[PDB]
């Protein structure tokens, strides 16, 4: 018959298509795109890092910490008046 | 009281501007470059 067929030799679309330079972009650029960063400040023993955990962290939105910070000021200037008085 | 009263003025005005001056320099080569940071960063992962 024939024997001589095109696929047995292919040499240029074993490496041919397009998306390798997507590939290469992500293999350089993301490795050191860590899922949750390298561990951030959130919580610690520095007195203000534990403010953080509680108050100013990411997952508090609500208004606990609001009000924390609020009623300080109200109790200040009464007492700094008394200061100066 | 006297602490109670300003008539300190010339004393005071120092106390402010250097609160605007520390403000002013703060923002603009710590805060800001650092939100826009955050920006760039984004954007760059939006990217790729």
């Amino acid at each position: 018959v024939s024997t001589l067929i095109p696929p047995k030799v292919v040499s240029s679309k074993n490496i041919g298509s397009a998306p390798n330079a997507k590939r290469i972009a992500n293999v350089v650029h993301f490795y050191k795109s860590l899922p949750q960063g390298p561990a951030p400040a959130i919580k610690a023993n520095t007195r203000l890092a534990r403010y953080k955990a509680k108050y100013f962290d990411g997952d508090n939105a609500s208004g606990k910490p609001l009000w924390h910070f609020a009623l300080g000021i109200i109790a200040f200037g009464y007492s700094m008046e008394y200061y100066f008085h | 009281m006297p602490q109670l009263v300003p008539f300190y003025f010339m004393n005071q005005l120092t106390y402010g501007f250097l609160l605007m001056i520390t403000l002013l320099i703060l923002f603009s080569q710590f805060f800001l470059p650092m939100i826009l940071r955050l920006y760039v960063s984004r954007l760059f992962i939006s990217k790729l």
